[PDB]
Formats: C-alpha cells, structure tokens, sequence
C-alpha cells in the first residue's frame, strides 16, 4: 500500500528567453532586420508582438491609407521607435495623396451648357481637408518618430498636409513623382512647404522626383535660412533633365554653405555658354568647402554618336577644384565629352584629398599610363578602394598593373568603354588585388569577351562576390572553381542574345549566388526573328541553389508590342522568348520585371504569354512589375500560392496619366484585387 | 438606365461648341481609337465618346449575349446614353458596325441625328445576287473557325489585313483593342454583325450622310460606297481618302480629320 | 640576468555556489562588469558571482579566452599602414576560426544557451551576448509561430478568434 511515490516530473519548463529582462529581448531583436521573420516572431506571442513593434525603425505601408481599414487600426498598430517612414508605395500607385487639388472629373475646356439635371459631383474642400487632417493625425499616431520620410508628391498640397506632424523631427525627405509636374504650380512652390515648415531638415533627395531646375533655384536661393543648414542633396530629377546649368547652380551654392553630399546631373555641353565650366566648379568648391560626397553627371541622349568633343573642364580647373575641397571622400564625375590628360588632376586630388576613397569618372582620357618610372595619375592614389571608369579609350594593361601596385586597397574595380584592355591586364590586376579585389565591373570592352574575362578572373574567383558584365558571345578541362563568394550577378544582353552560353563561359556553379539582374538592350524590330523554339535560356540558371531574387529589365527592349510586319517578332512573342524557363528557378523568391516599351504606346503593357510564364513560378514570393497590364490577366496570379508584394510601378518618366480612358489597369480594380490577394489564406 | 450606362459604357463629355457630335468605334476597337483625331474637333464641337458593351474595357460580365445578338440592343445603348445626355440633336460619325447602328438609330430617331458621317460603312457583308458585300459565306465561316480554334492566331492574321497600310503603330493599336475582346462575346457579336442586312432600311435614313472610303479596303469594295450613296435616303456623299485600310482614325489621322472638320462645319 | 616571464595578472572568480576559477586579467578584462571592478581594486580577494554557476562560468571563460587569443593573434596594423596582403590573409583566417568557434559554441541546449544569454548580459560581454542573442534569432528564422511554440515548448495562448484576427492583420509578414 502506497507504493505511490514516483510521479514528480511534470514541471513545465519556461522559455528562458521570455524570462530574460525585456531590454535584453529588445536588444536581441534590434539585430533582426528581415521584416518577415520580425513579424513571424511577433505572431509567435503577444509579448514578442510588443517587442517587434517597439524594435521597428523603418516601414513602408502597403495598401491604401485612405482605406478605413488602415484608418481604424487599433492602438496596437503603434510604432514609437519608427524612424524611417516610406509612404511612396501606398495604394493606389502613382496617385496624389492627401492632395487638396480637386479631381479633374469632366472638366473639358468649354462653357457647361446649363441645361442638365443629373448627378453633378459638387466639390467640398472642407471635407477634403478634414480627411487629409485625420489621415495625417492617424499616421502621426502610428509613426510619431519619423525623421527620414519618403513620399510620392504629385502636388505640394500633400507636403503642406504632412509637414506639421513631423516638421520638428524631419531631417531627411525623399520626394517622388514620375508623373508630369503640375503646370499651374508657381516656380519652386513644390519645395516651399518644406523650406517653410521642417526646420530640422538636414538631407534632401530629388534624384527621381521629376521637376525643373529653375524650381530648385527659386525655392532654394530664396530660402537661405533652411539652405544654410542642409547637409545632403540629390538633384537627379528622374534624369529627365538635360542637366543643371552654371547660372542655376551658382546661387544654389551661395545659399548653402553647409552641404556635405551632392548628386546632380548638370549641363556640361560646351556648346552652351551656361554649361558648367571650371569657373562654376570653383565657385561651388569655395561655396561649400566642407563637401564629402559629390556625384556630378552630364545628361545625354543615345543620338549623341561617339562624343569626341571636349568638355568645358580643364585639368588646371580640376586641380584647383581638388585643392579647394580637402574634405572629399566620395566623388563621381561622369561626362560624355572627354577630358584629356587629367592624370595631374588625379595627382592633385590625391595630394589635396588624402581622404579620397570613391572615384567615378566618365570619358576621362589618359588617367593612368605607367609611362614613367613612378606610378602616374590614379596609380598613385593608393588610398582608393573604389574605382569605376567610363570611356577610357587609352587605358592599357601596363596602366592596370600600375593601378594595382598603387591602389592595393582597391576593393571594387570597373571599366567601361576601355577598348585597349586585354585579358592579360585584367588577370594581372586580379592577381595583384586578389586579397582586396572582391568586385569587378566590365562593360562593352571590345577585346574582353565573356570567356576570356572569366578565365582571367581565376585568382579572385574564390573571393569575388558581385559581378557585372555585358555578354559578347564569340561565333584540358582545368577545374575552374565554383564562385564560392559570388552572391550577386549583373548581366547585359544585346537584343536577341542568348543567356545559355553564360554557363559554358565559366559561370556554371555559383552555390552562394542569391540575386541576379539581367538587362536586355537593343531594338528587337531590327533584330531578325529567332526560330520559334529559341529561348533566352532562363532555365539554364537553375544550377544556382540559393537563387532567389530576379531583376529582368526589358523596358529598354523596344519592339512592335502587339504586331510586327511580316518577318518580325512582336513583344508578346518576345516576352515568351525571354521569360521562358523562369519556372525552373525553384528558390526564386523575388522578381523585378520591366515590361518592354513600344514607342507608339506610352505604356509598357504586359502580354498574356508572360502572364502564363510567370504564373507557374510557385516559389515566387515577391513580384514587382514596372508597367501596366489588362484587368483580365490579374486573376491568374491568385493561383500563385505565396505572392503579396505586387505593385505596377510605372516608375519611368513620364508616368502615364491614368484617367478612366485606358483598358489597362484601373485603381478600383487594383484595390479590390488587393482585397482578393490579402483574402487568400497564406503560409506562415 | 442611361446614367449607369454612362459609367458602364465609359461615357465622357469633352470639347466645346454648340455642335454635338457622336463618335462610335468599330469592330475590335474602343472610343480611344478616335484619340489621334479627337483634338481636331474639340475646339469646334462638344465631343461625346463611349465604349460599346462588347469592349474589354467594359466588364465582360455586362455583355448580355441574348440581347446583344442584334444591332438593335447596341442602338438602344447609344440612344439611352444620348437621352441621358439630354441631347435633343446631334450628328453621328460611325465606324464599321457603328455605321449600321447609326443607320438604325436615325431611322428610329431622325429628330436626334442631324447629319451622319460614315467611315467603312456596310449594311451587309455577305455577297448576294447583284450584291458584292465582298465576302462569301465560306469565307465568313472560315474566319469563325480560325478565330474559335485560335483567337490569337486569327487576330494576328487579321489585324494587318484590317489596317492595310504599312503603319505598325495603327496595327499595334488595333491588335491591342482586338485582343482585349472576349472570344465567346467576339464570336457572338461577329455573328451579329455579318448577319445584319440594312440594305432595306438605308432609304429610311433621312439624315445627310458622309461616306469615307479608302483607296483599298479588305472588307469594303468600292461598290459598297456606291450602294450606300445610292440607297441611303438622306443626302449622301462619299469622301475618298488617299490611303488604304479600314481604320484611318489610326493610320492617316490628317486626311480623315480634314474630311471630318469639313463635314462638321455645319449640320 | 634571468629572463623575467611576463606574469599574466590573475583575477579570482568565485561562482554562485562557491567554486573558484583562476583566469588571466586580460580574460577578465573583456567582461565590462568584471573590467570595471578590476580598476576598482576590489579584485584582490576575488569577486563574487552569485548569479553565475561553475559550468556557465567555465564556458564564458572559454569564450572570453578564445576571443582574447584571437585578438592577440590578429596581425596588428603597423602604425597607420594598411596590412600587407599576407597580413590580411592571416587575420581573415583568425576571424574565420573564431567565427567557427562561435557557431558550435552556441550549439548548446536552449537552457544552456539561454543561460549563455543571461551571463554575457550580467558580465556585459557583448560579443558573447550578441553571439548567443543572434543564435536564438537564427533558430527562430524560417519557422511559423506554431512550431516555434513547440520549439520553445510554448503553449499557444491565442484564442481562435484572436489568432485568426492577428494572423490576417499581419498578412504582410510571410509575404
């Protein structure tokens, strides 16, 4: 009797990670970057849900903020520690957000014949401002600590609505507009609300925000209080500009003594008197002596056949500019005109800017010659780690050896338009920089074909991590090692070129290859029609095991989108040709696609063969299409089990206007289809 | 109702001028086929554009097969739209089957259609005794078979034949609009159109008529323009464009815009 | 003159249960909490560790000594000059060795790994903390909350109406 003393092992062991003090968990999950795993863990438990909510710094809201579903989110949707807020991808894409400008609904130029009583939408500005304020208040409540903000701005009324809630903390702002600038806006008025409200601004970005340079000059030079305090600036303007002129840049420099980073395409064409000459260069240098990152470019069009003309910049001006700015570390100066004999300029750069680390030059001739007993030009800048070249028509293998001996700290190397470079010099540079060289870029080198270049990179093939190449196929089996560190690859293809030879050229085994981008360039209409069974060779890339991210840009591939004359090939068949074999990518997790553009159609429209080709990639989690399509193609993709992040990004200037006139995708169809997609039960 | 049909058929009001003009597109097309020529009349006329129920732009769910087996329901949609727009009087410019639609409407409502401008008009397509519609029953049935067996292949083989002139942009636009069509709806409405014979009702058309005939039309023999000018009851005139094809609104906008602005000066 | 052997200063460690560990001060140097008390000169008699047991203390000593050894063996740069290509290769190997040492170092049971997490915090050993802190993050990586619940032996605490609601609210997680 009793005979009962042997049941004392039932104590539930607690997960001691929960027993940790909470700041420790906050510290641990401060390291977690991938939002997927973040929110997976947040769904594991409520305490972890709170931890993940408190550990978030950046966020891009997906869906319609105007939708009451986002508006009526509970107090749990709270992000006090959210710093970076991205509102440029909210639904619908490409639309004015919180815009106070009334919709142009039936406003054709003409006096309305006032004999008609049916359904006129009477505009109510009071209500409009009401929802604008309420949505802004909700956004501030969810995201109170926003200091770096990205937003799509069709009109500055969006900015006027958004600024008061974060004006005290907002230090960096990113503006987005691929649509045309509103012609009725006063010059500089797009930027005035920020120059008036956000006193904390320290970085400004307008690389892709389409606008005129004159707007910039007006807004900036007339707001010296704000311009004296900015630290970072970008002026790409969607690269839809011919480039800033000297007269524009000058007063800008005057109003801004405190800049540190600049990116700006500029008018460097010497045939314009208002081109950027050495005088403007030194005026900028004097005006902003503290500069650290400078990326300056000459906008150009493809019709500019071999720009043999010289630029408006002299080597003496380059030397003086280097002297006037000792604080530089990142530099980009890309020109289509040639600057001759800039090696003494490079010497002055090295001497006056010992902190130089990143260098990018275009069409600069005679930078390194190795023509003397000493290293020359860039070969002396031993502190360089980054080096990209464009249109160096006179760069030699001896120049490569001199650079490698000097720039022993060079980690990333790049040449473009360097016709005199052979595989011997490439192999020598790879061997010399083998411990340090990790990235190499070769584009449109005439002698450097794919197989020779891949063979010449054997010394660093075990160490190379990212690669960019334009593919040129020519008309013992030594064990070429797998690309053990190569995780990223960039590919450039002529129209009609085949991807299949790439695996044979030396790129067969890339066990760590995670992401790849393929760019296809050329006029498909002039290209002969390939055989009906010809494919690009996407299936040939399945040999890469961790291949997850894809970026196939065919927007530059221009063809008769829907019907070619007899003997030629339409972009429907072209999409079938290029996208064939994509389903072979088992781990394909992310795809970025650019629909090919037809000149006759403002739209890069997707054809059904592409729909069928993509729909069968079950592993695709993320799909970003840079164009438009039919509404009837949309329901197919609900069959793909796993996709959520799908947005038609007409992010190419000019963004076409979507106003109830096109058979292509509509906004209401877009919202209801997002409801359809988020209605599917998804994997966890 | 007319008001919801405005949204359904994408009815939009643009332009200015006391002169009201109604544009109706043709087979495998929509109201944007008039975009290349839309500005030319916006100055002088208040322009009305709408989408037929068969266009892929309209929800294919809205296509009533059984009511839309005759041009009568399409005329009904046009008339409901115009009544919803309180238009008591207007001119009509029709393309392809839209010309038959306008013929039937002016027969039904002569008070509304002041003048008619016809681009590629045909009251009947099947050749008859003393009648060359340009097509035989075997050809039409072969077209049906080619489209049903492969709408893609038929449309690719058809669109350059329809556009005619070597203008890849217009052929591309027509290919887009044609491919946006739904195959079952398309077979239905093509059966609707080829079977339509308005030769007995042209004389009832009271309104002055403007026939636009091209140099070479794959579906419209020049004798069809002669028949139209002969049988239409209204004062009928034929304008000949120095271009070939069936859709000049996409291929030669200049010539057709000239003809239209000449016609729409007074009516 | 007899060669004076450099005597690595020994800091006496007294674990929670009373066990003593003799380590170099450079090992005791890493732990900031231990580091701070060293300069407080209260380490002459040994420091108490009432929250650290002998096993966790020994493994922490192992980790800290290994990382100090890696620091010492790393080819130090010659006064402002970038290391020679040979020197870069030597240091790259030590990191790879130390990182490899780290991966199996946290290849312990959850409780010990959980215990590894606590001690590095109490000892303010960030390297050990981060290695153990991210170790849990990887073993949570790639999992749904359910098998996560079993993996930590967590009972799922969400009512079906709550867990349904929260799953759909967070649909942008898995996708």
């Amino acid at each position: 009797m009793a005979e009962e003393e042997e049941v004392e092992e039932g104590r539930s062991s607690s997960s001691a990670i929960l027993d940790l003090p909470e700041p420790l968990l906050l510290h641990i999950l401060s390291f977690l970057t991938d939002v997927r795993s973040r929110h997976r863990a947040a769904l594991a438990c409520g305490r972890m849900r709170a931890a993940e909510r408190a550990t978030r710094s950046e966020l891009s809201l997906r869906g319609d903020p105007r939708s009451p579903g986002f508006l009526f989110l509970s107090h749990a949707f709270r992000f006090p520690a959210l710093e970076h807020l991205d509102l440029s991808l909210v639904s619908p894409w490409g639309h004015p957000l919180l815009s106070s400008v009334p919709p142009c609904g039936g406003g054709g130029g003409g006096a309305p014949s006032a004999s008609s009583s049916s359904g006129m939408n009477v505009y109510h500005p009071e209500a409009i401002s009401e929802q604008n304020a309420f949505i802004a208040a909700r956004l501030a409540g969810c995201f109170p600590a926003v200091t770096s903000l990205a937003v799509y701005c069709r009109d500055p009324t969006t900015l006027a609505n958004l600024t008061p809630h974060w004006q005290a903390s907002l230090r960096r702002v990113k503006l987005v507009r691929w649509h045309q600038r509103p012609p009725t806006l006063p010059d500089g008025a797009d930027l005035e609300p920020l120059l008036e409200t956000c006193a904390a601004l320290r970085e400004l970005d307008l690389s892709e925000f389409y606008c005129w340079t004159e707007d910039v000059v007006r807004a900036l030079t007339t707001h010296p209080s704000a311009t004296a305090a900015l630290t970072h600036l970008d002026l790409g303007l969607a690269a839809a500009t011919d480039g800033f002129k000297s007269s524009e840049l000058g007063p800008i420099a005057a109003s801004c003594p405190n800049l540190r980073k600049l990116v700006a395409p500029c008018l460097f064409n010497p045939r314009f008197s208002d081109c950027v000459g050495d005088d403007a260069l030194l005026s900028l240098a004097t005006s902003c002596p503290r500069l650290t990152v400078l990326r300056l470019s000459e906008p150009f069009e493809a019709a500019a056949n071999i720009q043999r003309e010289e630029a408006a910049i002299t080597v003496a001006g380059l030397v003086a500019f280097f002297a006037a700015l000792p604080a530089l570390e990142d530099f980009t100066m890309d020109l289509q005109h040639n600057v001759l004999e800039a090696a003494p300029a490079m010497e002055a750069l090295a001497r006056r800017c010992p902190r130089i680390k990143f260098l990018t030059l275009g069409s600069f001739q005679g930078l390194c010659k190795a023509s003397w007993l000493h290293l020359d030009g860039v070969a002396v800048c031993g502190g360089l780690e980054s080096l990209y070249m464009k249109n160096c028509q006179d760069l030699t293998d001896a120049s490569l050896a001199a650079i490698g001996r000097g720039c022993r700290r060079l980690a990333k190397f790049g040449i473009h338009g360097c016709d005199l470079v052979t595989s011997a010099g490439i192999r020598r540079l790879a061997f010399t920089l083998r411990p340090t060289l990790k990235e190499v870029t070769v584009l449109h080198c005439r002698l450097l074909h794919t197989a020779e270049c891949l063979t010449a990179l054997s010394p660093i093939r075990d160490r190379i991590e990212s690669l960019e190449i334009n593919c040129v196929w020519n008309t013992e089996f030594d064990d070429l090692g797998s690309w053990e560190m190569l995780r990223s690859l960039s590919l450039w293809f002529s129209a009609g070129q085949l991807l299949s030879p790439l695996i044979s050229a030396g790129l067969d085994s890339c066990p760590v290859l995670e992401e790849i981008s393929i760019k296809v360039e050329g006029d498909c209409r002039t290209c002969p029609r390939p055989a009906p069974r010809t494919i690009f060779g996407l299936s040939d890339l399945a040999g890469f095991p961790v291949l997850a991210k894809m970026k196939l840009d065919l927007s530059e591939a221009v063809g008769y989108a829907l019907t070619a004359p007899t003997g030629q090939m339409d972009l429907s068949l072209w999409e079938r040709f290029y996208l064939h074999g994509i389903e072979s990518l088992q781990t394909l997790y992310e795809l970025d696609y650019w629909p090919p553009q037809d000149k006759d159609v403002h739209h890069r429209s997707l054809t059904l063969p592409a729909v069928g080709l993509i729909q069968r990639c079950v592993g695709l989690r993320k799909l970003f299409i840079h164009g438009t399509t039919h509404e009837h193609f949309m329901t197919f993709f609900l069959s793909i089990p796993n996709l959520r992040d799908m947005q038609l990004r007409e992010d190419y200037y000019p963004a076409p206007e979507n106003d109830l006139m096109f058979t292509e995708m509509r906004a209401e169809s877009w919202l209801r289809f997002e409801v359809q997609l988020n209605s599917r039960q998804i994997d966890d | 109702s007319g008001a919801k049909l405005l949204q359904i058929l994408n009815v939009r009001v643009v332009g200015s001028g006391e002169r009201v003009v109604v544009l109706s597109h043709g087979f495998g097309t929509d109201q944007s086929a008039w975009s290349r020529v839309l500005p030319y009349l916006t100055r002088d006329h208040r322009v009305v554009l709408y989408d037929l129920v068969c266009a892929g732009s309209v929800n294919p769910d809205h296509f009533d097969f059984r009511r839309y087996d005759n041009l009568d329901a399409y005329v009904d949609d046009l008339l409901a739209i115009l009544d919803a727009l309180r238009i008591p009087r207007c001119a009509f410019v029709g393309h392809s089957v839209s010309a038959m639609i306008g013929i039937l409407a002016s027969i039904r409502r002569p008070d509304l259609f002041a003048k008619l401008v016809l681009i590629g008009a045909s009251p009947r397509f099947l050749n008859d005794s003393d009648y060359h519609g340009g097509f035989e029953l075997e050809e039409i049935q072969q077209v049906f078979d080619a489209m049903g067996a492969n709408y893609s292949a038929w449309a690719t083989g058809y669109a350059p034949l329809a556009v005619g002139a070597d203008v890849p942009a217009a052929v591309q636009e027509f290919s887009r609009t044609l491919f946006n069509m739904r195959p079952d709806i398309s077979l239905h409405v093509c059966q609707t159109v080829f079977k339509t014979d308005l030769r007995g009702v042209l004389g009832m058309v009271r309104a002055p008529c403007v026939v636009v005939q091209t140099t070479r039309d794959v579906s419209v023999p020049a004798s069809v323009a002669a028949y139209l000018k002969a049988h239409l009851g209204g004062r009928t005139t034929v304008e000949f464009l120095q271009t070939e094809g069936h859709l000049p609104h996409l291929s030669a906008p200049s010539l057709l815009a000239q003809v239209l602005r000449r016609a729409l000066a007074r009516y | 003159m007899a060669a004076e052997a450099e005597t690595k200063a020994m800091i006496t460690l007294r674990s929670c249960e009373g066990q003593v560990f003799e380590v170099a001060e450079a090992v005791a140097m890493e732990s900031q909490t231990i580091r701070h008390m060293i300069e407080d000169k209260c380490a002459d008699t040994g420091i108490p560790l009432p929250n650290v047991s002998a096993k966790i203390l020994s493994k922490v000593i192992e980790y800290c000594s290994k990382h100090v050894e890696a620091r010492g063996g790393a080819a130090a740069a010659a006064d402002g000059d970038a290391p020679a290509p040979a020197a870069v290769e030597a240091n790259k190997a030590v990191e790879d060795e130390l990182k490899t040492f780290d991966a199996e170092f946290v290849k312990v049971d959850q409780s010990t790994l959980f215990d590894l997490i606590l001690a590095a915090n109490y000892l303010n050993i960030k390297g050990l903390l981060d290695l153990t802190c991210q170790t849990v993050a990887d073993m949570i990586k790639g999992k749904t909350p359910e098998e996560i619940r079993k993996t930590f032996n967590i009972k799922n605490d969400f009512t079906p109406e709550e867990e349904e609601e929260v799953r759909r609210e967070n649909q942008w997680a898995f996708e």
